[PDB]
DNA sequence: CGTCCGTTCGCCCGTAAATTCAGA
DNA sequence: TCTGAATTTACGGGCGCAACTATGCCGGACG
RNA sequence: GGCAUAGUUG
């Protein structure tokens, strides 16, 4: 199986998951402690951002590896605007404070 | 082509800051405005920037000087089209 | 875009400014059109437009209305984004207690009005009262009711008087309490107290006070008034084949919430009657609790089918949350998966992709070149032309592939070998080649393992891969020093079977001129491949300064090794393959090359190795037969004499000579001693196979056989498996873990019966069953550790201290386990190392110790080196450069930023899969040194030891000491201190069962403070003909003369005491209870003789606790502090001992169980860490007592028992580090000049840096106390809670950090993950300065 | 067919609460 | 007869990673 | 396309 760009999930705008849905290999947490071990922080940043699950990112990175410049805007992924607003449709308010 | 990048880790002692001038060397060829300084071999922006970095003409200090002469040329430029 | 992130609790006013629009209606889709409802769940005039751009009704539907608002339906047409992160919130007709203060554990609420948990759930859910405004009454304010109290009181006081129920009780409570003054009753409570649990409670409820003042929460905040809806495109409804639904257990959990909360709201317009409305509001803070968290209460609602729908608390916690599964670990694009082959003709560097993969996962790649190159105009016509497949874009494919690297990844990354980078070479195939030296770091067989294939896209992913994650680059293991692509099998096996010898071959002793010859001869056929000849070698010595000098030689050899010659780079000396080069000697063979060479000479020697191990090992034919595992000729008479012996055991026991128990034993030893002869014999039978001559006597040589060929190469097998191969295979155990009587007498050449099979049945069952379940236990392990050490990072370069560990071999009693070599390799000393001549600095202060050092310390017979370490490193948020040493993953120092605490927790979690779950004799030639003793001649002239941690060490002529042993108190020495004596005879007899009551004086014996009958018990022996005088305990004595401890004192033939040598008191002795002492009243004695006689762990697991801090089931009791010892009251529930300073705190004393075997006597004088009794030492008190370098010692020791025990080889800096993060909180005990509290626990780092900087001006600092937590209290205690939370126990941590207000500076590992930017360890550590200097 | 509203039974450990000693 | 320590007891946390195939379903009951 | 169940692979 392979797949360079396809479907995403609802909840979160990562890839699917199989190969029956055209799905992504799942980079998971042992594989992010594997890079963490390594120095590869813009492997890794690319891994969990761009390729995953920042949308903007994702298309702005498709359109420059396109065009030929290999460079990400790196974002920030869905999945955690999705676990801010699940803690804070608790009573929990957590937010990102300015910087 | 490239094996290893030792001869670029021990002329650049970090293994880390390597990565980071390989890449801004890279980036210049790439979009990129900028020519190999190396005899270039069918290879890619990344491995021409490794062997550059062998070479010992490229680093980080290199690269910042080069910026900030490629800088001060576009603000004299620019000074005389204008004024 | 930010820096931090905050949390904390959520007003009403907050909530209904996060909404934007109040949810009335329980209906989410029409069911027959698809259109959102008016103000149901998923709404369009709260949440926003369907679709893009677009109004419900279609009034607006075009980017020229961006910002208007339909007046018809109410929506706000726009982006359908919004809908995706507008939220809205419902008014609960009634307050709600949110149940994480609720049931917490410990209750936020509970705590907060000191009311126990049991009484506020009465009250909660109404069938209990509360009272409020109690007044001049005879009630209370947090006194509960119930129905027949509330109608007393209301029938008798009637008057002014407020008895509620439900949530309005308990916010009514909070909103009516003053934080403030209740904080200066507890603190005067506090302070004019004599109760510990008393003191217990009221810090922590003065803790909570204190960090809700100083947040900005308000108590009644706890209580719901307002309850959020999620978004509804975080919750949506996925249309199904067919007109219904798919039932989110989200819309479900709002639609219940909903119908209480309007059925209530309908039942209070129309007066409905109490017990009624009662009931709703039950069901709805009910329904508001199985929303927020199903199932903590108890009775979890289910939806479809009996089964447990998720709530919010279920979506944000556990296993597949969104933090461990949507933010941890992500599914990523540019990714495939496939089966790996061979390809052995691939080099190192790269690996084998097939065409179809690579033209899937370089899609984009391939259409930004087809479009370049003028093929494709539009991205259409690229797409088309990709997917027919056209003769063009494979040239485009390949020459996108030409150095862009991809990363493999092996599914259980173990360690950061797991996932390397390669070059892609295109392959016409559906499967992946993966070099085969890499399969030993995947831990990669092909019996049908996938991987599973990343592309890095931009130039900074590419060059880590290529710079960090090459495979030429990962030659040594990161957790040792050894390589990790060392040759596995068939290498191993051409390489054993190439550079070998036989007596007599083809071209025996002919003479040859060089390798190229011995090749020519081999391929010709004119000389055998193992065949002894003299060859001509040249071999360059680089001993000068760099500079390969030559020197030709005659060495007398066989053709393989020339030929392998051929191979071996220019460096390295002939005799690396002058030997039979099994599997470590290839090993050493690549160690040696790397340390002398470099990293490509090695690259380059590893695939040629890699190449000539298989085409010889091809050349071989080595097969495996029948044959092949040769049956001993003397097993059956073994098998017999054996069953011989079996049979006359049974006839002495059922003649009634032996019990069951001693015959069983018996027979369990002598079916072992049968078992390892038979090994025996079929291991010489194998060895020595080959008798082979014909130009005259027979010449034993090692056999050809095949199997003893594969077993002694190290290829593959070992003694073990041979052994079943062909000698029998010894006794097997039952699934109790009891051995069987009868072994298993046959081997796997001969057929095993039914009976011995099913037995091996037994065993197998039993292993694959414990292989299952060890898995999960070392990966739980293994995250624990890795989220306790994830954020230490090598920050700074050289902390500047001359604090380290003092490294010396490790001695178990025996040889040395491991040598000093080896644990001091690649470590920066920490003091000069003075020659063991005279006080000559033989090393540097700071030098990285590497080969030339270790090897130039051991030939000058260094014993013990003081080091820099981890644990002892004063830089703040981090660990220095010179600290950590060795990277161990190549030959330099760490550099600046490499993440250590993650490769610290794999290297020590990856083998956690291997780990299961009297006289002293003296060996070797040398001195003998006591340590810790205080010894005395007796009459006799044999020493006795009146110490108690005495170590006895024999030394070596060269000042090393070689062995190690414990000389309990009241051992008889045959020799003195520092006399050499011969190896070979034993030096220290005891007796183990019996401690002595031996002398110090000599003289008289009299029991003073004695009285017959009660002191003492009198026993008339009839079996030897003397009496016995016993002191017995407390519990066991007379009720007489208990409260008086008799003594012995030795006097003079006067009857004066004889003094104390040393002091003014008489030389005396309490004797303790239970002592036999074959001794009467008027005996002679002398010094150095006894008075009486006092008698009498795992594998993965023992890691586990050992890294948690575990306080054993009998912790061995030490000493807080030094000088005299006595005993207090007569077992007060215990005995109390009461440990008297020379001018300290006398008043100390400490609570011993009378029923433990104490250890110290009432005439010892000791110090702070002194063993009082026996069995395990809890590290706790270790670290209390004793310090932080030796908890730390004991730790890392105790963790290399195991790992040594089976067979593992992991460096100690790994330990170091994972105990450095154990002990990384203290606790105040003096406040000082700073602003900490009196015993709250704070970082050490925060401490550290607070008295440091008021040590520089003229105050004083605040004196802390270190604590060693288990990993995973170290890792939930952090100061950032995004890691707690994203660890184990979400709820609890999220629900502290919201009451606490705790903000996260996001300043680790995993925080940067979650979140989405640089990781501050590789190529991050230079942007995150960056940031911090540009702040 | 169109609509429409209410199953106990594992192992280990840490921690807070209930219980029981053990006094003065 | 009150009150603090230690013991016991009830209860909530945790219990490897990655991958593939299949079926059932999302609710059983009044107009 | 989400969950559950069952089976399977390393
Ligand atoms: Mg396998
Ligand atoms: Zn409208
Ligand atoms: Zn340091």
């Amino acid at each position: 199986h392979a797949r360079s760009t396809g479907s995403y999930s609802l909840v979160t705008q990562q890839p699917l998951g199989g190969k029956a849905q055209f799905g992504g290999q799942r980079f998971g947490e042992m594989e992010v402690w594997a890079l963490e071990a390594y120095g590869a922080a813009y492997t890794l940043q690319e891994m969990l951002t761009v390729k995953s699950d920042d949308v903007n990112g994702r298309t702005k990175m498709y359109k420059n590896i396109v065009d030929g410049n290999h460079q990400m805007e790196p974002g920030m992924p869905e999945s955690f605007n999705v676990l801010l607003k699940e803690i804070r449709s608790l009573g929990i308010n957590i937010e990102l404070e300015d910087e | 082509a490239r094996v290893t990048v030792q001869d670029a880790v021990e002329k650049i002692g970090n293994r880390f800051d390597l990565v980071l001038v390989a890449a801004r060397r890279a980036r210049q060829m790439q979009v990129g405005g900028k020519d190999p300084l190396v005899p270039e071999e069918n290879d890619k922006t990344t491995v021409i920037a490794l062997r550059e970095i062998e070479e010992g003409l490229i680093n980080n200090q290199i690269l910042d000087v080069r910026e900030r002469q490629e800088q001060q040329e576009q603000e004299a430029a620019e000074l005389q089209a204008v004024t | 875009e930010f820096d931090a992130i905050k949390i904390a609790l959520a007003s009403p006013d907050m909530i209904r400014s996060w909404s934007f629009g109040e949810v009335k209606k329980p209906e989410t889709i029409n069911y027959r059109t698809f259109k959102p409802e008016r103000d149901g769940l998923f709404c369009a005039r709260i949440f926003g437009p369907v679709k893009d751009y677009e109004c419900l009704c279609g009034k607006y539907k075009r980017l020229k209305h961006r910002g208007v608002i339909c007046e018809k339906c109410g929506v706000e047409v726009t982006q359908t984004k919004v809908r995706r992160e507008r939220m809205g919130h419902i008014e609960l007709a009634s307050p709600t207690a949110h149940i994480w203060f609720l049931k917490s554990l410990p209750s936020r609420i509970g705590l907060l009005l000191d009311m126990p948990l049991r009484d506020i759930e009465r009250v909660l859910y109404f069938e209990s009262y509360v009272v409020i405004e109690g007044g001049m009454t005879n009630l209370e304010r947090q006194q509960i009711l119930t129905e027949e109290q509330y109608l007393d009181a209301l029938e008798e006081f009637g008057d002014e008087f407020d008895a509620k129920m439900g949530a309005e009780a308990i916010q009514a409570l909070l909103k009516s309490m003053d934080l403030e003054q209740e904080c200066e009753q507890l603190r005067e409570e506090l302070n004019e107290t004599n109760s510990e649990t008393k003191r217990k409670k009221l810090t922590k409820r003065i803790k909570l006070l204190e960090a809700f003042v100083q947040s900005g929460n308000k108590p009644e905040w706890m209580i719901l008034t307002v309850l959020p809806v999620l978004p509804p495109d975080l919750r949506p409804l996925v249309p199904l084949d067919g007109g219904r639904f798919a039932t989110s257990d989200l819309n479900d959990l709002y639609r219940r919430v909903i119908n209480r909360n309007n059925r209530l709201k309908r039942l209070l317009d129309l007066a409905a009657p109490d017990i009624i409305v009662r009931n709703e509001k039950r069901m709805l803070q009910e329904a508001v609790d199985a929303l927020l968290d199903n199932g903590r209460r108890g009775r979890a609602i289910t939806g479809s089918n009996k089964r447990p729908l998720k709530s919010l608390a279920d979506m944000i916690k556990g296993k597949q949350g969104r933090f461990r599964q949507n933010l941890l670990g992500k599914r990523v694009d540019y990714s495939g998966r496939s089966v790996i082959t061979v390809g052995p003709y691939l080099r190192l560097h790269q690996c084998g992709l097939p065409k179809k993969m690579a033209l899937e996962l370089f899609k984009p790649f391939i259409y930004g070149k087809l479009e370049l190159r003028g093929l494709a105009t539009t991205i259409k016509a690229a797409k088309k032309m990709v997917e027919r497949e056209e003769a063009v874009v494979w040239d485009i494919l390949d020459e996108v592939i030409r150095e862009h690297p991809v990363l493999l990844n092996r599914a259980p990354t173990l360690h950061r070998l797991g996932i390397q980078a390669f070059e892609p070479v295109l392959i016409e195939g559906k499967a992946i080649q993966l070099h085969p030296l890499v399969c030993a770091a995947y831990n990669a067989d092909f019996d049908g393992d996938q991987m599973a294939v990343h592309v890095p896209l931009t130039l900074e992913a590419q060059l880590e891969a290529r710079a960090l994650m090459m495979s030429t680059n990962n030659i040594l293991s990161p957790a040792n020093g050894e390589p990790i692509i060392v040759p596995s099998q068939d290498v191993v096996l051409g390489l054993y079977y190439m550079t070998r010898d036989c007596v007599n071959a083809k071209g025996e002793g002919m003479v040859l001129t060089g390798p190229k010859e011995a090749e020519r001869l081999y391929r010709s056929g004119l000389a055998s491949l193992h065949a002894r000849v003299k060859v001509r070698i040249t071999e360059y010595e680089k001993d000068a300064n760099g500079e390969l000098v030559a020197k030709t030689s005659l060495k007398d050899t066989t053709v393989g090794r020339a030929i392998l010659w051929m191979i071996v780079p220019k460096g390295l000396p002939y005799s690396i393959v002058n030997q039979a080069l099994g599997k470590k000697a290839i090993s050493k063979m690549l160690n040696t090359c790397y340390r002398i060479l470099g990293l490509k000479p090695t690259v380059i020697f590893a695939d040629q190795i890699m190449y000539t191990g298989f085409a010889y090992a091809a050349r071989s034919g080595a097969s495996v037969g029948i044959d092949d595992m040769v049956i001993p000729e003397k097993k059956h008479e073994i098998i017999s004499e054996a069953e011989a012996e079996v049979a006359e055991i049974q006839e002495q026991f059922q003649s009634g000579l032996v019990t069951a128990g001693e015959r069983y034993n018996k027979v369990i030893d002598i079916w072992a001693a049968a078992n390892d002869r038979v090994s025996k014999a079929m291991m010489d039978n194998l060895q020595t196979e080959t008798v082979i001559n014909r130009d005259g006597q027979e010449e034993k040589q090692v056999s050809f056989n095949s199997i003893y060929m594969m077993a002694d190469s190290g290829a593959r097998g070992s003694a073990a498996q041979i052994r079943q191969l062909a000698g029998m295979r010894g006794l097997m155990a039952k699934p109790d873990g009891s051995i069987i009587e009868t072994p298993i007498t046959a081997n796997f050449r001969e057929g095993l019966n039914v009976l011995q099979y099913f037995i091996s049945t037994h065993g197998a069952r039993k292993g694959l069953a414990d292989t299952a379940l060890k898995t999960a236990n070392s990966g739980y392990l293994t995250r624990r550790l890795v989220d306790v050490a994830q954020d230490l990072v090598v920050t700074e370069d050289d902390c500047g201290t001359h604090e380290g560990i003092m490294m010396t071999p490790v001695i178990e009693g025996g040889d040395v386990k491991e040598p000093l070599r080896d644990r001091v390799l690649g470590r920066v000393t920490a003091e000069d190392v003075l020659k063991p001549g005279t006080a000559d600095i033989l090393v540097p202060r700071n030098t990285l110790l590497h080969e030339q050092w270790c090897d130039l310390l051991e030939e000058n017979s260094v014993d013990a080196v003081k080091v820099r370490s981890v644990v002892s490193c004063d830089t703040d948020f981090g660990v220095c450069a010179h600290c950590y040493g060795r990277d161990l993953a190549r030959g330099h120092i760490i550099n600046k930023g490499e993440a250590i605490g993650v490769i610290a927790a794999q290297s020590i979690g990856e083998p956690g899969t291997q780990l299961t779950m009297s006289s002293i004799q003296v060996k070797n030639k040398g001195s003998i040194k006591l340590s810790n003793v205080k010894s005395v001649v007796n009459s006799s002239g044999k020493l006795v030891i009146t110490s108690r941690n005495t170590e006895l060490k024999l030394i070596d002529e060269f000042g090393r000491t070689k062995e190690s042993y414990k000389v309990p108190y009241g051992a008889v020495l045959a020799k003195g201190d520092g006399e050499q004596v011969a190896g070979g005879e034993t030096v220290a007899n005891w007796d183990p069962h019996t401690m002595p009551v031996i002398t110090e004086v000599s003289g008289f014996v009299r029991f003073t403070d004695m009285i017959d009958g009660q002191t003492i018990t009198r026993q008339t022996d009839e079996l030897t003909g003397l009496s016995s005088l016993v002191v017995l305990d407390s519990a066991e004595r007379t009720a007489g003369g208990k409260d008086l401890r008799p003594a012995l004192k030795i006097v003079d033939a006067q009857g004066n005491d004889v003094l104390i040598p040393g002091t003014d008191m008489p030389a005396q002795y309490f004797l303790p209870g239970k002592a036999i002492v074959q001794l009467e009243d008027g005996v002679q004695i002398s010094s150095g003789d006894t008075l009486a006689r006092i008698p009498q762990t795992g594998g993965l697991p023992r890691v586990a606790d050992l890294f948690e801090a575990r306080r054993p089931k009998e912790p061995a009791i030490l000493a807080e502090i030094s000088g005299i010892v006595s005993f207090g009251k007569e077992t007060k529930g215990k005995r109390r001992l009461v440990i008297t300073p020379v001018d300290g705190s006398d008043p100390y004393e400490e609570m011993i169980p009378k029923w433990r075997q104490l250890n110290v006597f009432e005439g010892e004088r000791v110090e702070r860490g002194d063993v009082i009794s026996d069995g395990p030492e809890a590290p706790h008190d270790i670290l209390r007592l004793r310090g932080v370098h030796a908890v730390t010692r004991y730790i890392v020791n105790e963790v290399q028992d195991v790992y040594r025990l089976q067979g593992v080889k992991i460096n100690d800096k790994h330990i170091e580090v994972i105990v450095r993060q154990m002990l990384r909180k203290a606790t105040i005990v003096n406040a000082g000049s700073s602003d900490f509290l009196e015993g709250e626990q704070v970082e050490y780092s925060r401490v550290k840096i607070a008295n440091r900087e008021l040590e520089a001006n003229g105050k004083v600092g605040a004196t802390y106390s270190r604590d060693l937590l288990g990993i995973t209290k170290a890792s939930l205690a952090t100061e950032s809670f995004i890691s707690a939370a994203s660890f184990q126990e979400t709820t609890r941590v999220l629900t502290e950090a919201a009451v606490a207000g705790k903000r996260d500076e996001l300043r680790g590992l995993k925080e940067n993950v979650i979140v989405g930017r640089l990781i501050p360890a590789g190529t991050g550590y230079a942007y995150h300065q960056d940031r911090m200097r540009r702040r």
